[PDB]
């Protein structure tokens, strides 16, 4: 019941801050078929695009 | 005379459980605060402008005793 909160305030401090968003937009570009070769699973898949959860 | 008695929820369940993002809005407009900072920049300016000229005055009579000792 109160976690929501906790995400919350992580997100406050994270999502829309700049230097935040500088150091990891566009850092570690991976596309999907290098993904799917490479062997990723997971959130490395679904960041690529790839609409897949065993 | 007695029963199962086990770890189980109430009944009817539980409360719901907030899970969305609750991220909200909290500020003025842009047009608001750059209006905000032009208002205090211009009484600085104009604060700043009268205390200068008063200020060459003050070192206009010290220069004006210093030439009236200076022979
Ligand atoms: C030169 C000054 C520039 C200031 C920032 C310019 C932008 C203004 C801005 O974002 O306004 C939003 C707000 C103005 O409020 P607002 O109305 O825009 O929105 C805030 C949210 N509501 C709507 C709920 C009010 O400004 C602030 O919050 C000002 C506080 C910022 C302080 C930054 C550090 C300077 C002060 C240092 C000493 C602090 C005391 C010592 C102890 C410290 C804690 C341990």
């Amino acid at each position: 019941k109160n976690f929501s909160f906790r995400i919350d305030e992580l997100e406050e401090m994270l999502t829309n801050n700049r230097i935040w968003r500088n150091r990891t937009v566009d850092i570690g570009v991976v596309t999907a078929e290098d993904a799917l070769n490479y062997g990723f699973s997971g959130v490395m898949l679904r960041g690529s695009g790839i609409q897949w959860d065993l | 005379a007695s029963k199962v008695k086990q770890d189980m929820p109430p009944p009817g369940g539980y409360g719901p459980i907030d899970y969305k993002r609750n991220l909200p809005r909290r500020g003025l407009s842009g047009y608001s605060m750059f209006a905000v900072g032009i208002g205090t920049l211009l009484f600085g300016y104009w604060s700043m402008m009268k205390w200068n000229r008063e200020r060459r005055r003050l070192q206009i009579e010290d220069f004006e005793a210093r030439i009236a000792l200076m022979p």
